[PDB]
This record gives C-alpha cells, structure tokens and sequence, in this order.
C-alpha cells in the first residue's frame, strides 16, 4: 500500500456506509412512529383522516429511501484490493455521517410536525393545506442534505 | 440424480391411486389430506437425497 | 509494535470488549432499578367502597 | 323491551333466580347434586333422540 | 384468526395437514416426536372418558387438540425417521455411505470419504463430526427455503382457486398473475438454483460452486456474471427473470383499478403483498432456527444425562445412573416436550397465519350459529 | 402410580443403551472420547434397567 | 417518548378501552327522550355501562340512585386502574385520589368545629378521595387532635404544613377557605410534580390542564369575593393557588381587584377565557373547556395525561348524567341539552 | 502467544462463556420478577389463575436454562492453547447469547405482567398471552441458534 | 448527576491526555493508535456478527414486549384486538429475521487464514466490513423494532375503537417493516461487498 | 503526504463539511418542528393566522440554506495535496457555521413558538414577531459570513 | 513471568474470588432487604402467617452461601506459580457467579415481597409464592453450576 | 513546521476563530430567543410596549456583532505556517470572547425577559431595566476588549 492509501481507508468507507444506514433508519423509524401515533389518535375520533395522515409516513419513507440511496452509493467503492485512499475513505465517512444525521434531523422535525398536524386536523382538517406545506418544508431538509451528501460522495469518488 | 425422479413418479402414482380410492364419507377431506401429506413427505425425502447425493464437504472427527 | 506508551492492542481489544460488556450491564441495572410493586392490588385498602 | 316473550322472559329469569337460590342452599348444605349424573343423559338424550 | 368468505363446501382444509408437518419439520427428534405421539394417543383413545371428565383450564384446549397432537406426533416421528437423531443419536438403520481412511490416526482427526448417498435422512456417519454443524446448517438452509416456497406457492394456488370460484376477472388479472410473476421469477428461481447446485457434482465436474447468496446478490444489484453460474443461459435467464419481476411492479400498481380514489387501497395492498412475500420467504428459515435449537437442546440434555449416569459404571455409579436417567427423562419431558413442542406448534401456526392464509384469506365474514341448546346444567355462577 | 410410567420409560431406555453397548455401536463406547469398556457400559446399563424395572414394580398398583 | 409502554402500556390500553365506552351522543339523545325514570334506566342499560340499572329496584330508582351507581362505577374502575399500575402511574393515581381526598378531609373537618356525629360523614365520604386516616380523624374531636390525625399518618401532611396554623378555623370557613387553602396547596404540589417527574407530551398537557384548574379556582374565588366581608384582597392573593396560566398577569390583578368590574376585566387579559367573565355561566363553560382539554389530552394516546383526561372527561360525563337524569325524571326539559356530549 | 494465537484469546473464550451465563441469568431473573409481580397480584385477586400465571415463570426458567446450556457448551470447549479466531468466536457467541437472553427475558417479563393483569381481569386473555409469550421467546431461540452455530464453528481449526 | 459527572471527567481526562501527548513530540504515537491497522480481523468479524445478532434480538424483544402489553390491555375490552395484534407481533419477528439472516450470512461468510499480506489487507477489509455491516443491520433492526412496537401499541388502541382503524393503521406498521427490510438489504449488500477474509 | 500535510489531511475538511451540514440541519429541524407545532396549534383556533405564520418556517429554511451552501462550498474545496492547512481551516469553518446555524435555528423555533400564538391573538404583534425573528436570521447570516471567510482563507494560504 | 503466565497471574484469580463473594453478597442483601420489608409489613396483619413467611430470607441466604462456596472453591486454585489463563478463568467464573447472584437476589426479593403481601391478603397464594421463589432460585443454581464448571476448567492442566 | 511554528498552528488559529464566532452566536441566539418569547407574550396584550420591547433583541444583535468582529479579527490574523503562538493566542481569544459573549447573552436575555414582563404591567420600569441591559452590554464590550487584547498579543513579534 502507498502512503496516500493506508489500509484503513475502506475502513472509513464502511464507517460512512454504516452511519448513513443506521442513523437514517433511526430517523425514519422515529418519524414513522410519530406518524403512526398521530394517525391512530386522529382515527380513534374520526376516520376521515385515515388516508390524509399518510403524508407524514410517506415523508418518513422518503427519508428512509434517502438513507438507503446514500448507503448504496457509498457501497460502490469497496473492494479487497481497491487501492483506496484515505482521502476517499474519510470523505465517505463524512458523507455517511452527513446523510444519516441529516435524515435523523429531518425525520424528527417531520414526525413532530406530523403528530401536531394529526392532532390539529381532529378539529379543523382543512388546516391540511398548511400542514402539508410544513411537512414539505421539513422534508426539504433531508432532500438537500442528501444532495450535499451525494456531491461530497462524488468528490470523494473522483 | 434419477433416483429422485423415480421416487417422484412412484409417489405421484401412489397419491393418484389413493385419491381415486376415496372412502365412503369425508371424501374431500380424505383425498386432500392424503395427497398433501404424501407430497410433503416426498419433498422432505427428495430434499434430503438431493443434498446427500453430492456433498460439498466431508465430516471430520477425533473419536474413532 | 507498541502503541502510545507501554500500551498494546492485545489489551486494547479486551478493554473495548469489557467496555461494551459494562455498557450491557449498565443497561441491565437501569432496567433493574425500574422494578415496582402494584401495591394497590398487592395490598388491602381501608376504603369502605372500591376496596 | 319490545320482545314478544318479554314477560315470559322475566318469568324464566325469576325461575332461574329460584334455581340459583336452590343451588346456593345445596352448596350451603353440601348436597351431592345427584341429578348431575342424570343431566348428562338428558344432554345425550337431546343430542340423539 | 377470522371468518372465511362464503361459497360452497368447506374451507381451511390444507391447514389440517400442513400444521402438523411444519411443526414436525422444526420438532425434529424421532424420540421426542414418538413420545408426544404416544401422549396424544393416550389422550385420544379415552375420548369418551375425556368428554366425561372435566374440560380443565388448559387441558380443554389440549383435549380439543387430541387429534391435532396425534397428527403432529406422526409427522414428527417421520421427520425423526429422516433426521438421524432419536435423542441426538443416529441409529444408522441403513448403511452409512461415508468411510474414513483405512487406518484412523491414534489421536489425530481425519476427513472421511463417501461412495454414495444415504437412502433417506442425514448420512449415518454424521455423529459428533466437526463438519456436522456446518453441513447440517447448509442442509436445512435449502430444506427450509424449499419447504417454505412450496408452502407459499401452494397457498397461492389456493388463492387462485378462490379467485376462480368467483368471476373477478379484473381481480385475477391484476392480482394473481403479477404476484405469481414476482415470487416465481425471483424466489422460485432462487429455489431452482438451490436445487441445481445440488444436481451438479461440482467436485467431479470441477466447476466451482457459485454462492447461492452470491447469486442472489448478483441478480439483485448487477446484470449477473457471478464468479460462477448454474448455466451459461442461467445467468441470462436470471437477468431476464429479474427484469420481469421489476416490470411486474407497475402491474400491481395500476392494472387492478382499471377504472379512482379507492386505488390508494389497491396500491397499499400491492406494496404490502410484495414486502410480505419477501419477508415471509426470508422468515421460513425460522423453521431451521427452531429445528437447530431443538437438536442442540437434545444434544446438551443427553450430554448432561450421560455425564450424570455413566461416570465409572460402578455400583455407586449404577445407583447414581438410576436417578440420572429419571432426571433426564423428567427434564426432557417437561422442558423439551411440554414447552418446545407447544412453542413449535405455535411457531408453525404463526408461520401459517403469517404466510399461507395471508396468501389466500379474503377477509372476515359471518360465522354460522347452530342455535342448539347448551345442555350445560352446571356453573351456576 | 404416576412414577410407574417414568420407571418403565427409564427401564426401556437403559435396556436399549445396554443392547447398544453390548453391540458396541458407533455411539457410546464406539467414541474414543467415551470410555471404550463396552462390556462395562452394557453391565452398568443393564443394572440400571433392572433398578428401573424394580421401581416400576414398586409403583405398580392394582386399583 | 417510547419508554411509556414499559411501565404503563397495559394501563394506558385498558384506560383507552374504558374511554371507548363513553356516552354515545346518539345514545345520550335517545336516553334524553326517555324522560321516564324506568325508560332512562333501560336506555342507560343499553349504554356500555351495563346492567347497573337492574341492580336496584325500580321503586327507589331515581336521579340520585343513578348518580350513586355512576359514582360506584367510577370508584371501582378507578380502583382497578390504580391497582393494576405501579411507579409513576401509581403516584399519578394517588394524586388524583388526593384531589377528592382534600374535599373528603374537609367534610371530616365538619364535626370538629361543631359536634356533628361523624358517623354520617363516614358513611357519606366520597369514595374516590378515601384517606387511610379518615376513621382516625373521625374519632378525633379537638382541633389539635384532628390536626395531628391529619398531619401524622395522613398523606395530606405537607398541605397542612404549608398553612393551617393550629387549625383553629374560628373565623375561617372550612369549605370557603380551609378547603380552598388545601386545594391550592394540592394544586401547587400537582403542578410542580408534573413539571419535575412527568415526561412530555404529558408534561406540557398536565401543566396546561393544571393551569386551567387553578384558573377555575381563582375565578370562583373572585366571584365569591363580592359576597364576603372577610377574604381581604391581601388574603385573596394568598387564597389563589399562586400557579397556573393566568398567573401572574391576570391572577395578581384579579386578586387585587375587589369590585365586580375588576373580576371580568381581569379575565380579558387572557385570550382563552375571554367571554366567560362577560357571557354565559362560570361553571358550565368551565366544564365545557375542561371536557375539550380532556379530549385534547386523550388525543395524544401515548401519555400519562390520558388517565387524567379520562378521569375528567367522564367526570363531565357523570355531571351530564346528573343533569339529564334530574331534568328528565323531574321534568325540566328546557335545559336538557345543557349537558356536554362532545366526547 | 503468537500472531494467530496470543494468550489473550483463551481469556476471550472464557470471558464470553462467563458473560453469556451472566447476562442470560440477569435477563431471566428480571423477567421472572416482572412476571411474579403480576402472578402474586392475580393469585390474591383470583386464586384459580395461580397455576395459570406460572407459565411465564416456567418460560423465564427455560430462558435461564438456554443461557446455562450455551455457557456450558462454550466452557467445555475452552482451553489454554486455543486459537485467536477461537477466542473471538467464543466471546462473540457468549455476548450474543447473553444479549438475546436478556432481551427475551425482560420482554417476556413485561408480557407476562400484562398477561397476568389481563387474566385477573378476564381469563379469556390467555389465548393471546401465550401467543405473545412465544412471540417473545422465539427471539431467545434465535439467540440460541446464533450462539450454537458460533460455538460449533469456533473449534473448526487452530493454528 | 453521577452519569453527567462521569461524562465530564472522562472528557476532561481525554482532553488533558491528548494535550500533554500532542504538545510534546509523541503526538504521532496517538495517530498509530488511531491508525489501529493491527487490530484482529477475526475480532472485527466475530464482534460484528455478535453485535448484529444481539441488537436485532434486543430490538425484536423491545417491540414484542410493547406490542404484547398493548394486546393484553386491549384484550380485556375486545378479543378481536387480541387476535389482531399478532400481526404487529409477526412484524417484530420479521425484524428478528432481518437480523438473523444477516447473522447467518456472516457466520457462513467468514474463513480462517494466515497468509501475511492477504491477512493484513483482505482479511482486515472483510473484518471491518463484517463488523460495521453487522452494526448497521443491528441498529436498523432496533429502529424497526421500536417503531413497529410503538405503531402496534397505537394500532391496538385504535382497534379498541373500530376495525377500520386497525386496517388503516396497519399501513404504518407496513412502512416500519419496509424500513426494517431496507436496513436488512443494506446489511446484505455490505456483506456481499466483503471478501472471504484473506 | 509531507510533514506539513500528512495523508490524513483531507479528513479535517470532510469532517468540517459534514459538521457544517449537520449542526445547521439539526438546528433548522428543531426550529421548523417548533414552528410547525405552533402553527398546528394556533392555526386550528384561527386559520387566518397560518398564512402569515408560515414565514418563520421559511426563515428556518433559510437558516438551513446557510449551512447547505457552506457545506457545498467546503466539499467543492476539498482535495489531497494541500488539505492540511485547508483541511483544518475547513474543519473550523464547518464547526463554527454549524454551531451558529444550530443556535439560530433553536432561536427561531423558540421565538416562533410564541410568535404564532401572538399573531393568532393579535395580527398587530405579527410585525413585532417578524422583527424578532429577523435577529435570528441575522445570526444565521453572521455564521455563514464567518464560514465563507474561513473557507476563502482555507485554500489560498496552504502550499 | 512466563509467556502464558506473567507475574500478574494470581491477580485475576483473587479478583474472581472477590467478585464471586461480593456480588453474590450484594444480591443476597438486596433480596433480604425486600424480604424483610415484606415480612415486617405483613407481621402487623397476620403474624401467624408472616412468621412462616420467612422462606425468601432463607432463599437469599442460600444464594449468599452459594456465592461464598464458589469463592472458597476459587480460593483453592489460586497461586503465584499458577498460570495466567487459569487466573482469567477464575476471574470469569467469579464474574458469572456474582452476576447470577445479583440476578437471583433481585428476582427472589421482588417475588418474596409480592408473595408475602399476597399471603397476608390471601393465604391461597402461599404455595404459588414458594413456587415462584424456587423457580427464581433455579437461576442461582444455574449460575453456581456454571461457576463450578469454569473453576474446574481453571483447575485443569495449564502451562 | 518547527518548534516555534509547527504544522497545526493555523489549525489552532482556525479553531479559535470558530470558537469565537460559535459561542457568542449561541449565547446571542439563546438570549434573543427567550427575549422574543417574552416580547410575543407581552406585546400581544399591549402593543404600546411592542416597539420599545425590541431593546433586548438589539442587545442580542450587539452580542452577535461582538462575536463576529472577534472571529473576523482572529481569522484575519490566521495564516499559513504561522507561529504556534499565533494559533494559541487565537484559541485563547476565541475561548474568552465566546464565553463572555454567551454569558452576556444569558444575562441580557434574563434581564430583558424580566424587564418586558414588568413593563407590560408598568411601562415606566423599562427605562430602569435598560440599566441592567446596559450592564450586560458592558459585559459584552468587556469580552470584546479581551478579544482585542489577545489578538494584539497574537500579532506581535513571533517566529
């Protein structure tokens, strides 16, 4: 191995992959749990929202897909003899941390807003016209976080 | 590998014969249960024989 | 061969394993300290109604 | 409350209460309830004939 | 679980045969299965007395199962007639197809050689072998996978039959065919590959055996070209099957409505069907989980029994063994039979409701009532 | 009463073990790790079976 | 929050199931038409409460008997719900019980300042607020004896330590002041306990609802201010629980206010209570907002606050049952719909 | 003491064997206490279910039995000159067995408390209680499978 | 707080140690410890397999306990909920399978070897891959388990009201299982990318 | 990989970009979550307020955008030749920008949780609430300005 | 200080004996604490029952005696020329015995408190409490057996 | 890199600038957040105090400007291969300025919350509260002077 390629570079690559998997999954699970609690609470009073409350869990699934896409992209550079540089290794670690933690934050925000909206729509569902706007604004967090993560992954894979 | 095929033919013939030979009562129950249990027994045996025909690894021991 | 000062990886690995074991035992103790008894059902009451 | 046999239902309920009181007395005096063996035949009689 | 839909005849029949067999496939032991079959026979021959006797808190469920338990015992006895372990013991009724080298080393391990396969069940030489654990694991991987896919496909056939009883032409076209395409062109192809890797004698043919998991991974996220392949077309065939499975997703998504606001339910059902098929076929290895657990538990229990009983084979040793055998029987009976068996019946039934009936059960319905007199004459409380 | 079935099962198992030891199957005295005194194993298992049968007789009841 | 299942998941589930058996609005309307006592009993039997109507004879069957049966059902269900739980849920139930125990202890105070043959009080004490030392206080006659029986071996000791010097009560009405003083001490204890030992969202919900109850007590005190020669505004600020949503901007100003004009003007500083001081009725709108808050807390579905939500929601339901039974059995149809049935 | 067989690794095997038993016993005892609280609550409330509530206790004892079996299986394979691969395989088997045992232990304890409360409330709940109880101990069985396979493969070879 | 005090003390001692080992020339000595290229690949593989198995078991048990408590609570009110909650239970064991399949794949995937450079490069790569593929799979399994448990409790609470609520709320559990399966797929892909050690 | 720039040099820059993205993202998530909770609370009582109350959510989005742009610039500036001085400078810039953005997002959320209530209570106090949130916007812009200055100084100095 | 037997070999044997004694004592003391609380609570109500309800204290004492016996058996295998492997084996045996003792202590204490309260409330639960106690103590027996096996492993042949 | 100017001196400079920006920004943001919460609570009842209520927000902005000025100076002093004294002085200036700014933000926010709460009840105590607000301003300027002195120390004669 050359000086630019220590043997622990794919080590950091799997660090990034595992992080972008685990943290994103945790964020998605938190969002899904919040959405489920809100949906059950709304449905127990009036089932007119059993279909409407699918938006927050859809956003949580979108975050999970974000994390899985990040993991798949990160996994594309592993090899027993990849001659993989520490630059790219620690860069993949940073990308994985970025994807996972941004997904976690977006999932928390979206799940909290979804629970709030599910409780609010028990009174005036119409408020969904703004609840969906808040949900979209929250999901933009994870969206651009994944965009930046992909940009940094491409830079590391250069 | 043809032993599995021959056992399949024999089992299918026996199952067909016993399905045709339905008792005086609970004909559907008898036929279905006999056919299905014979089929499950044959899949069990056929999987065993198909595994044991060509082993990918031999056993090792230190008590012989 | 040695790392840092006097340290060796042969003890570093066992220290890490013991750290995870201590984490597991700490979690076990945390769930242990949460034990409680439903004294309302496990003990009698002096209320003349709904005793 | 609009059942056709509502009054008959009430009479049957009173009879059931009386039977429950009889069972309570039998338990209070440890009666053997020998008709329990006969009740099995009645269930068998009902199921068969 | 619920109440079936209306039509004609009577339904839920295949469970009657499958549940004992799937419980057996994880129960394993010939001796344990024979013992529980004997217990079921004892509880079944006295049905008149059983009806006469009190139902009991738990025995009522058991008494109602006086015939389910018997079938479970028969199936377990057959599986043990395959799994060469009476109680972790290969009796070797047939001729063992394996042979170690002519002069086994005085205290050094060796690797045996075989000239043929066992007539039925695991080869009689696999007792205490170091390889035995790995070989049995690689065995019941494909065993559980194939049995589970067979169960899923048969239940699916039931599903087709239930659709065919009704007209539901749009329903059939939008639900039956594409789901069959998914599960066949992916998991049935995997099962076919598992069969093939056993069909081809890679030792004699010399071609390296491709990894079944490796083949699945290559099919999932690559155009194929694994380190080895079942056949030159089999790589292309797997690629085509994966392409068809991928193309079948829009068939689930949009072919069903054919006319809608209710299509959201159809899309949810399609996603659930795909995910459930994947998850359940992955799950069926839980039958292996239970089977290996039972085998290892039996081996450990017998090891404890042998250590307690044999000792030095003296008069005091015989005295100790007299109680050791009874203690082993009591421990085996209680833990293994009373628990392991009830749990394993629950596991097989759970797999049933999770996969088999989930394939064909159409939903709730109206349960019939006989309106006959109870004839209780008891329980005045 | 209840212990009679246990004693009978123990007697049967010990008799089977003694038969295997006398035949010196691959298991039991067949294994090198296990003691190879096959006749001793058969004797011990036979005496254990006799004890179990005695327990069966003792537990036997008529009414 | 996910930990809540580990300690009170079963309790939460069974409490929610108990909530699901509330008064159906259509069922309540049908019962309201059945103004006859026997007809109302039959309708209530058709309600999820069960066969309680047939427990007693139709001769004594009245609105008082209906409320007695409802109270018995409340007491038994609450006893089961606290007995099946332990830990934080156990303490929460204990506190809930102390809420009524303040009033029961106040009733036990009656008979000490003036001899009153405490047997009737003991037979009539509210069951949900049962106190272990209640018979001990019953035997005690002197003010100091009852105080010791209440400050020792009775859990309400901190409240009687924060106030009630020697418990003379020679110029302080029990229900008007002493009951309100212990009620305020209880309210403060509840608020700080919720803030320091209850997780969110139940923490915020409990804070809001306890503020609502404290505001209700303050409003009642302000309404009662103009009809008393005692209860100076210096004491009124002491009379207030010194906690809640209106505190301090509206609570302090109301306490300083003495004329009726201050009363209503003070509630206008807070947006939530606007109009209650200027339209409708105090108690009716209090119960309306309390039922709304109980429904809101029950919407969370995974919080300790759900127990309090079901408590107060079906307390409002029992109040509605009293209203309907009285107005139907004794024939006052004009305000039969004054009952709240939005649950 | 070598590149592929240091003296630390046989400690790794011994410590894994000890820790499997330790954690499994901890989880099993926690589950036993949690189930026993409900059992004592129901038995005083309604004695006819005293025997019924003993089933989760027996199952917690079974979890402890699984843990002890894994511990003994690993311990009997211990040695002074065992390989480094053997050492980490044994520690992993022990840790996984202990973690799974403890997890199933407190899960079964919580489920048993809930089931005992339901049975005291209503005896018809046993049908779901037993389902939940198995549904919990299947995880313990999974841990058993993992531990058994790891321990069996641990002694495959040595250098 | 004892835990907070311990955290602060550990942080302080770590900072101080780094301070007087970096302000001196021995700073590169920490880097070699940070390099940690001499760690045993067998250790990493075994630790990863065990961690995946244990984390999956913990998550499955947590979800199962939560769902079982909810089901036992609802069954007192309606036995239909008691029968229905076995769906959420089965979702929990689906997460358990997600973990156990990865564990078995790891167990069969490993090997034993002693070739020097093959060891150092390929075996270490595969050990790292096994360790953190198992870590990721176990963490995803735990997340799926906790989400499924919470959703199952909510679904049982809803089923205490109406079967329509149960059918609708099953979607949340469906997405939870989807997340769990996605995590399992990611772990399987990471395992496949790995090598058979040296 | 010289003495002034080892091989591990770009790790600092990558970690700095990650921190700049993540701390700002978490701060924006908290702020947007609090703002959305406030909106779903007050708007039910007065839907006439939600249209205005959407504004602080957009302000939190801009707070997120600061960190987004900073992280994108940092990732673009990465390399492996002079990534030691530049890498450490990028690490510091990312830490500073992320901390400032997280603080600004928390501030925006805390302000909005009361601003929505005030606006629902009074359409005149909405102007004051927007003015208050303008200071949080200024803080976020300050953080981005510091990040940009450090990023510019990062690469032009190293050798 | 041999290759497999450094100077610190008796260290882990002594530490294992200390743990197997101390942790088992702690668990037994917690169990005795719960049992004594329950007994003192019940005696004020049904002294004729509480006086016989001292069984859980006996169970805790049995757990403590088992721990002490494990420690004593460990003490025989200790030595300075004794190898480092058997020292770690003693350490692991002590750790397992102590953890099992803690588990059994907590389980037995909780079960005994609940059982004595039930017996005071209803005498029908005496047998059930005894059975729960025995099932809990089965875990302590499991731990003792595992510790004995590990100690015998340490006492076996070593370098 | 040498003893008087190793490779990581600009790393210390960047970290110091980062701390100076980040800590002061966090303090200012927290102060502005809770002051704005107080303003949104109070001015809703009284628009007459709304406009004057922005003074604590002006203080928060002033603290933020303090921190950004300090960070700008520190990072301007930063450069390649600079003396390790420069990096150390930058780190010290960052720590001192940021901690002082966070303290000033906390004090200003608390004082402003109390002041607005009082003023909504009595508008003639706002001018009095401006005294303690200016006290917080004095604290902030004190921190700024500390930062300026440290930055002057960094830019002196060094190698």
């Amino acid at each position: 191995s050359n000086i630019y390629a220590p043997l622990y570079a794919p080590f950091f690559g799997f660090a990034g992959c595992a992080a972008a998997m685990v943290l994103s999954c945790l964020g998605a699970a938190i969002g899904t749990a919040k959405s489920g609690i809100g949906i059950a609470g709304i449905g127990t009073f009036k089932p007119e929202l059993i279909m409407k409350s699918l938006i927050p869990v859809v956003m949580s699934g979108i975050l999970a897909i974000y994390g899985l896409v990040v993991a798949v992209l990160i996994a594309g550079n592993l090899s027993p003899t990849e001659d993989y540089t520490l630059f790219n290794g620690f860069m993949h670690l940073s990308c994985g941390l970025c994807v996972g933690f941004a997904c976690l934050s977006s999932g928390y925000a979206i799940g909290m807003v979804g629970d709030v909206g599910v409780r609010k729509y028990m009174h005036q569902p119409r408020l969904f016209v703004g609840i969906v706007l808040i949900l979209i604004f929250s999901e933009v967090l994870g969206l651009y976080g994944m965009i930046v993560a992909l940009i940094l992954n491409t830079r590391g894979s250069e | 590998f043809y032993t599995v095929v021959g056992v399949f033919i024999v089992v299918s013939a026996m199952s067909v014969l016993f399905w045709i030979m339905a008792p005086k009562n609970n004909q559907a129950v008898w036929r279905s249960t006999v056919i299905l249990t014979l089929a499950m027994m044959f899949l069990m045996w056929a999987i065993t024989f198909l595994c044991q025909l060509h082993p990918l690894v031999a056993p090792r021991r230190s008590d012989l | 061969d040695i790392l840092s000062s006097i340290w060796t990886e042969g003890l570093l690995m066992c220290l890490i394993v013991s750290a995870l074991l201590l984490f597991i035992l700490i979690v076990a103790l945390s769930w242990i300290s949460n034990l409680d008894i439903t004294y309302g059902a496990l003990e009698k009451s002096t209320n003349p109604i709904k005793k | 409350f609009q059942r056709t046999f509502v009054n008959e239902i009430r009479r049957l309920d009173n009879v059931e209460r009386q039977y429950r009181y009889f069972y309570s007395l039998l338990k209070k005096h440890d009666i053997k309830l020998y008709e329990g063996d006969t009740d099995k035949y009645l269930d068998g009689s009902g199921e068969l004939y | 679980y619920g109440i079936a839909q209306y039509r004609e005849i009577n339904a839920g029949l295949p469970t009657i045969v499958t549940f004992p067999f799937m419980f057996a496939i994880m129960f394993g032991d010939m001796g344990h299965g024979f013992l529980m079959t004997l217990a079921a026979l004892s509880l079944v021959l006295n049905e008149k007395k059983i009806n006469k006797m009190k139902r009991g808190e738990i025995f009522d469920m058991a008494f109602t199962g006086r015939y389910i338990i018997l079938l479970m015992g028969v199936f377990s006895m057959y599986t043990g007639f395959l799994y060469n372990d009476i109680f972790s013991k290969t009796m070797t009724i047939f001729k063992s197809g394996w042979k170690w080298p002519d002069h086994w080393k005085k205290g050094e391990s060796i690797t045996a050689t075989s000239v043929g396969t066992y007539p039925i069940g695991l080869d009689w030489a696999w007792h205490g072998t170091e390889n035995a654990l790995l070989f049995s694991n690689s065995y019941k991987m494909k065993l559980s996978i194939l049995m589970g896919f067979i169960h899923m496909t048969y239940s699916y056939f039931f599903s087709l039959a239930n659709h065919l009883y009704f007209n539901s032409m749009i329903d059939i076209i939008g639900n039956f065919i594409p789901g069959l395409l998914f599960m066949q062109g992916i998991f049935g192809y995997l099962s076919v590959c598992i069969v093939y890797k056993w069909a081809v004698d890679w030792v004699k043919d010399g071609k390296p055996a491709p990894g079944l998991l490796n083949m699945l991974i290559n099919m999932f996220l690559s155009p194929g070209t694994i380190d080895d392949e079942l056949y030159p077309h089999q790589a292309k065939v797997q690629v085509f099957l994966l392409l068809m499975a991928l193309v079948c997703i829009p068939w689930l998504l949009l072919v069903k409505p054919l006319h809608g606001d209710i299509m959201i339910h159809q899309v949810i059902h399609t996603i659930e069907f795909c995910l459930n098929c994947v998850s359940h076929t992955a799950s069926y290895l839980r039958l292996w989980a239970l089977s290996l657990a039972h085998a290892q538990l039996s081996s450990v229990l017998w090891t404890m029994t042998i250590q307690i009983a044999f000792g030095f084979r003296g008069f005091v040793g015989v005295f100790m063994t007299v109680a050791l055998f009874a203690m082993w029987f009591a421990l085996t009976c209680a833990v293994l039979v009373l628990m392991e068996g009830t749990s394993a019946m629950l596991h097989s039934l759970r797999l049933h409701w999770v996969e088999s009936m989930s394939k064909f059960f159409v939903g709730e319905g109206l349960p019939y009532e006989p309106f006959a007199f109870e004839y209780k004459d008891m329980e005045v409380a | 009463w209840c212990c009679t079935v246990l004693s009978a099962f123990g007697v049967v198992i010990l008799s089977v073990i003694a038969h295997l030891f006398n035949t010196n199957h691959e298991s039991f005295v067949g294994s090198i790790n296990d003691p190879e005194d096959g006749p001793a194993v058969a004797h011990t298992v036979y005496l254990a079976a006799l004890v179990y049968l005695v327990f069966f007789v003792f537990c036997g009841f008529q009414v | 929050g996910v930990y809540f299942n580990i300690d009170n998941g079963f309790i939460e589930g069974v409490v929610r199931g108990y909530r699901n058996g509330l008064l159906s609005n259509n069922q309540y309307i049908n019962l309201t038409q059945c103004d006859t006592l026997e007809d109302l009993k039959l309708q209530l039997s058709s309600t999820d409460y069960g066969n309680f109507l047939s427990s007693v004879s139709s001769e004594s069957l009245t609105t008082s008997l209906i409320q007695e049966y409802a109270s018995s059902k409340l007491y038994h269900e609450f006893n089961y719900i606290r007995d099946q739980s332990s830990g934080s849920t156990r303490k929460f139930m204990d506190y809930i019980t102390y809420g009524y125990m303040i009033d029961n202890v106040a009733l036990m105070i009656t008979g000490t300042i003036h001899d009153r043959d405490k047997g009737e009080i003991l037979q009539r004490c509210h069951p949900l607020g049962w106190f272990d030392t209640l018979p001990t206080l019953s035997v005690a006659t002197d003010l100091e004896s009852l105080y010791e029986t209440v400050l020792v071996d009775t859990p309400l000791a901190p409240y009687f330590k924060n106030c009630f010097d020697t418990a003379e009560e020679l110029d302080d009405m029990n229900i008007e002041i002493i009951r309100n003083k212990l009620y305020k001490a209880y309210l403060e204890d509840f608020y700080n306990f919720v803030t320091e030992e209850i997780p969110e969202p139940a923490k915020e919900c409990m804070q809001t609802l306890l503020g609502f109850e404290a505001d209700r007590r303050s409003i009642n005190i302000a309404l009662n201010s103009l009809q008393s020669s005692d209860i100076d505004p210096d004491l009124k600020s002491d009379l207030l629980p010194n906690i809640g949503k209106l505190y301090p901007l509206a609570t302090f100003h109301l306490a300083q206010a003495q004329d009726f004009e201050g009363v209503r003007a003070a509630l206008a500083n807070v947006y939530e209570y606007r109009g209650f001081l200027e339209t409708g009725n105090l108690e009716d709108h209090f119960y309306q907002l309390e039922m709304e808050l109980c429904r809101d807390a029950f919407t969370q579905q995974f919080a300790i606050s759900t127990v309090w939500a079901w408590m107060k929601s079906k307390e409002q339901e029992v109040r509605n049952i009293t209203w309907i039974a009285e107005c139907i059995a004794q024939n006052q149809r004009e305000r039969i719909n004054n009952y709240i049935s939005v649950y | 003491m070598t590149e592929l067989c240091p003296v630390y690794a046989p400690f790794f095997g011994a410590i894994g064997c000890a820790s499997a038993i330790i954690f499994t016993s901890l989880g099993a005892a926690y589950g036993t206490a949690k189930s026993g609280v409900g059992i004592c609550a129901t038995c005083v409330l309604r004695p006819d279910l005293l025997f019924k509530n003993i089933v989760p206790v027996i199952m917690a004892g079974i979890i402890a039995i699984y843990g002890l079996v894994v511990s003994v299986l690993v311990c009997y394979s211990l040695g002074q000159k065992q390989a480094l691969y053997t050492g980490f395989i044994q520690l992993g088997a022990g840790l996984s067995v202990g973690l799974s045992g403890l997890a199933a232990g407190f899960a079964i304890g919580i489920v048993g408390d809930a089931g005992v409360r339901g049975s005291s409330q209503q005896p018809r709940l046993f049908v779901g209680m037993i389902l939940i109880l198995i549904f919990a101990e299947v995880l313990g069985l999974y841990g058993l499978i993992v531990a058994l396979l790891l321990n069996s493969r641990a002694t495959q070879d040595v250098v | 707080s004892f835990s907070h005090f311990l955290y602060y003390l550990v942080l302080i001692v770590v900072i101080v140690y780094g301070l007087y080992k970096l302000f001196t020339g021995h700073g590169s000595d920490i880097n070699f410890g940070k390099f940690l290229l001499r760690t045993s690949p067998y250790m990493w593989a075994n630790l990863g397999i065990a961690l995946c198995v244990g984390l999956s078991v913990v998550g499955a048990a947590w979800g199962i306990f939560i769902t079982g408590s909810s089901m036992i609570g609802a069954g007192v009110r309606a036995p239909r909920i008691t029968t229905k909650n076995l769906i959420s239970i089965i979702f929990c064991e689906v997460v358990a399978i997600y973990g156990l399949i990865i564990a078995i794949v790891f167990s069969s995937k490993l090997t034993v070897a002693t070739a020097e450079n093959m060891y150092s490069k390929s075996n270490l790569y595969t050990g790292y891959s096994l360790f953190w593929a198992g870590i990721t799979v176990g963490a995803s399994n735990l997340i799926c388990g906790i989400a499924v448990g919470i959703t199952g409790a909510t679904a049982a609470i809803s089923d205490a009201a109406d079967s329509a609520l149960f059918v609708k709320i099953l979607v949340i559990e469906i997405f939870g299982s989807i997340l769990g399966l996605l995590g399992l797929i990611v772990g399987l892909l990471m395992a496949g990318k790995a090598s058979e050690f040296q």
